[PDB]
């Protein structure tokens, strides 16, 4: 029936992983549409969209991690990101609303395309692991800033994981 | 909290006065892109006057108060009263349920957990039906089902709408036998 | 009784859903409803239904994700039994059919009387994959279209210079593009742009 490992070629699998990370590392793809749709397209307001410390693991920890715990922590972080992204998408407006306001639907398209990208990255991490086989209430203005900081932290984490993947080139 | 009021629903075109309480000095205050002069009060607190406010977007024209270290602000929602339901008609297909179609009319420019809730009620029997958050586009003129009451043909329906700013109604008398 | 289909192939357009086709086979005078299964190693997607208008093609309802091996196969069923075709797995990035480079323009130079400069605009796929082009040109009165050797246009770029066109004649140009490694499908020909050499 369904194959346990989606592929058996280590080289093409690692290439797919590296390409996925390098593609998903796009702040202009993910974060900027959020700032544009939330009305924060003002220089000083955009200046405050900075990641808070301790949101995502550090580059030193990703470097220190091996080849199994690294994949496990990546899977867990992607799960948490999927949860918070489902929450955000629940909070985001609709297409007719964006049309009546004057915003761009491309932001909604990019978000609804970025979620299955996370799903596919989780799938590919599973394939690689198998191939190895060895706040009561918040303000309507505070929620936007929280989402922006979360997206910036996610972009930093994507950069870190992309560099980590590009580090180890080829191995049996 | 530092800015007042917070998440207030107001009518488009009316005046409103904001206020910010803080010990440290405030540099400037913005309403989206437009800037506004500050009115000094007792101490470091400042206030701003808004007159003839335009229609606010879905996210809301979030007024911000910028200082040297951080940023504070709230959201305001400028909307309209609900329009009277238009083109109300009811008919039957199998003489078991009655579907009443209507048009929402002019847009209220308010969405989220503040949309206009519609409720159709019967006069002779006092039974009512309430629409859930599932809202269809105007493209498909609004409809709601009403179970036909046994041994009764004359029906007199009155629809009621209500938002956080107003309410509207409409009445129709129908013979359920001639609407098949 | 119908028999199993074959000739399965799938193509992905620029930023759209992936469609797949197959063959009809022999006719058995019995109604048949075709359906193909598409699934990842862990995720099982929805199914298609062969429309009565075109029983050999459907458009999936899920967004395409590149660099993930998906396994697709068609299962044919009728009132007398069911049978499944062969199972293939392919990276959806290898089936992409990009768009032609738009905004083609020809600009000459007032220094040499034998060269022409070509400018165009690549689509958004240039950020995902490296792509190659084929530049074809011809003289205004000559109907035969000559082709520049592809060895000079084997990488991504947005400018190129033609040579060896001495006396004061007009030329028309066109260009297409596909994936660099040759895997996929060639795009359509762009709009023809004219240009007159220097005198
Ligand atoms: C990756 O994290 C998930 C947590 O969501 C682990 O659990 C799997 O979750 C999926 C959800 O679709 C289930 O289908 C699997 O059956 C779950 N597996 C187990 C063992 O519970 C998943 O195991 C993690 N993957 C790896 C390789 O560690
Ligand atoms: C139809 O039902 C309404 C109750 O929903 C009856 O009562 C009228 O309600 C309207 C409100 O839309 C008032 O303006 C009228 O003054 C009410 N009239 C009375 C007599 O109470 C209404 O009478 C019913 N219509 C008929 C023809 O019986
Ligand atoms: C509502 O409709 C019914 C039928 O559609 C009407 O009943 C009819 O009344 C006429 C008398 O004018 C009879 O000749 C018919 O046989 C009746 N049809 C039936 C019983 O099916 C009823 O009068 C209508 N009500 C009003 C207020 O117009
Ligand atoms: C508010 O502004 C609109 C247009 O900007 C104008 O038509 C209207 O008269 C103004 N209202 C008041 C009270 O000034
Ligand atoms: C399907 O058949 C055609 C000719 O009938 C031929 O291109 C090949 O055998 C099949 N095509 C593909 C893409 O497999
Ligand atoms: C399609 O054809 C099969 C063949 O018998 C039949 O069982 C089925 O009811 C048809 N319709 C659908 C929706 O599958
Ligand atoms: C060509 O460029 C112009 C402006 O440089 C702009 O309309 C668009 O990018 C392109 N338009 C077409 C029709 O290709």
């Amino acid at each position: 029936a369904a194959i346990g490992s989606c592929s058996k070629e280590y080289r093409v699998l690692l290439g797919q992983l590296q390409k996925q990370t390098d593609l998903m590392q796009d702040t202009s793809r993910l974060l900027d549409p959020y700032i544009r749709i939330q009305g924060l397209d003002v220089p000083k307001l955009r200046e405050h969209c900075r990641e808070r410390p301790g949101a995502f693991p550090s580059e030193e920890t990703l470097r220190g991690l091996g080849r199994r715990g690294f994949l496990q922590t990546l899977n867990a972080t992607l799960g948490c990101v999927l949860h918070r992204l489902a929450d955000l998408e629940q909070r985001l407006p609709k297409a007719q609303d964006l049309e009546r306001s004057g915003l761009n639907i491309e932001d909604l398209e990019k978000l609804q395309m970025a979620r299955p990208n996370i799903l596919g990255l989780r799938n590919n991490i599973y394939c690689m692991a198998q191939l190895l086989d060895n706040t009561p209430a918040s303000d309507a203005f505070q929620r936007k800033l929280e989402g922006c900081r979360f997206l910036h932290g996610y972009h930093r984490f994507m950069h870190s994981v992309g560099r980590v993947f590009s580090k180890w080139g080829e191995s049996p | 909290t530092k800015v007042f009021p917070q998440d207030k629903v107001i009518l488009v075109g009316s005046d409103i006065t904001f206020c910010c309480v803080s010990q440290e000095k405030v540099l400037s205050a913005l309403i989206g892109h437009t800037n506004c002069p500050l009115i000094h009060l007792d101490g470091e607190n400042v206030a701003i006057k808004i007159r003839n406010i335009s229609v606010s977007a879905s996210s809301g024209t979030n007024v911000v108060f910028t200082t040297e270290d951080n940023i504070f602000g709230t959201v305001i929602f400028a909307g309209y009263p609900p329009d009277t339901p238009q083109q109300l008609n009811c008919e039957t297909h199998d003489l078991k349920e009655i579907i009443c179609s209507w048009n929402p009319g002019r847009v209220t420019a308010l969405v989220g957990p503040r949309a206009t809730s519609y409720t159709l009620v019967e006069s002779f029997s006092g039974k009512y039906v309430r629409l859930k958050r599932a809202e269809a586009p105007t493209n498909e003129s609004y409809q709601l089902l009403f179970q036909m009451l046994p041994n009764q043909e004359i029906y007199n329906f009155t629809l009621n709408a209500h938002n956080p700013l107003g309410r509207s109604q409409s009445t129709i008398l129908v013979n359920i036998t001639e609407k098949v | 009784p119908p028999e199993k289909p074959k000739n399965l192939s799938c193509i992905v357009n620029e930023g759209k859903k992936m469609r797949c086709e197959w063959d009809g086979g022999r006719e058995t005078h019995l109604e048949t409803n075709f359906t193909l299964k598409s699934e990842w190693a862990t995720h099982k997607f929805a199914d298609c239904k062969a429309k009565r208008d075109t029983p050999t093609s459907c458009t999936v309802d899920y967004s395409t994700v590149y660099f993930v091996n998906i396994e697709v196969w068609v299962e044919a069923e009728n009132a007398l039994g069911k049978v499944t075709s062969d199972h293939i797995n392919f990276d959806p990035v290898y089936k992409v059919k990009p768009n032609p480079p738009h905004n083609l323009s020809v600009i000459n130079s007032e220094e040499l009387s034998s060269i022409l400069k070509l400018t165009w605009t690549n689509p958004s796929i240039k950020s995902v994959i490296i792509l190659k082009y084929n530049i074809q040109y011809r003289t205004k009165d000559a109907s035969t279209w000559s082709q520049i050797p592809p060895e000079d246009t084997a990488s991504t770029r947005s400018s190129f210079t033609v040579q060896d066109l001495k006396p004061f004649t007009e030329y028309v140009f066109r260009i297409r593009c596909m994936k660099e490694d040759g895997k996929g499908y060639w795009s359509d020909w762009s709009e023809e742009a004219s240009g007159i050499t220097y005198e």
